[PDB]
């Protein structure tokens, strides 16, 4: 559900209704049409009506990109890992992530013997 | 139509003064345009879309 | 419960009325059904109304992403791994997490015996 970066359409309200002129509805659907096809690509850009109203000094018409102010909290990944880390710790069978260290044997004959060996020799 | 209409007929009057009788119209056009933008052209129809 | 980044709407108050007009009701409704079925995807985009009142200079309508300013006070994985080196300096069973070292031993008869080892004995 990251939704940073999404294109944006901002049109006037009047271009949305349903009995809107032929032009205005031509326009709508050469909108959703760009909305839906639009990529990054060596072509990509974009010619866009510009009209700042008199009285208020804001476009009237916008194309912009979503942004978002703050960062998560928290670090999901580090959390996954030390809970991971936990279950393994339960068997005493950290050689599944750690690999074979040469000072741990699973032979039950051999005085280097693994805590995994001794309790499977239970 | 005739409201939009209308709006251009206000908008080109103005103040006025016979002997004894005087209008003043130069007011009129700021709140009828007040009004006509809050209640007309603010007013949406249709869906947007996703 | 850390919830920066979710999508918000504003609508004017008179949308949200039981009683208004059908227009106003679907608009509703597709906004409802946006803010369930919203994700990111090859596809994702908006068109959405834009207006700016005259003597206030704000739109009445919006999309944005809820932000947060601060950041937590407190680091929490440092903390937890603290006190479970704790937990487990308790009893003298670091050998969990650091293996089983070449300079440690397990038998009682060997000049190299560790704690754990020591008081099994006991």
């Amino acid at each position: 559900r990251d939704l940073v970066g999404m294109p944006k359409i901002g049109l006037p309200p009047d271009y949305l209704d349903e009995n809107a002129e032929p032009e205005k509805k031509a326009f709508v659907q050469y909108c959703k049409t760009v909305v839906n096809d639009m990529i990054a690509n060596d072509r990509a850009g974009l010619i866009w009506p510009r009209y700042i109203d008199p009285d208020t000094k804001e476009d009237i018409f916008e194309f912009s990109l979503v942004s978002r102010q703050g960062a998560k909290a928290y670090d999901t990944g580090s959390i996954i890992d030390r809970y991971s880390k936990q279950i393994m710790m339960a068997f005493m069978s950290d050689v599944l992530a750690m690999g074979q260290s040469k000072y741990g044997s699973f032979s039950l004959a051999d005085s280097k013997t693994s805590l995994l060996a001794m309790s499977v020799d239970i | 139509k005739a409201l939009k209409y209308l709006l251009f007929q206000v908008a080109k009057m103005g103040d006025e003064k016979v002997g004894g009788v005087y209008l003043r119209n130069s007011s009129r056009f700021k709140s009828l345009k007040a009004v006509y933008d809050d209640l007309v052209k603010s007013s949406v129809s249709g869906l947007p879309y996703a």
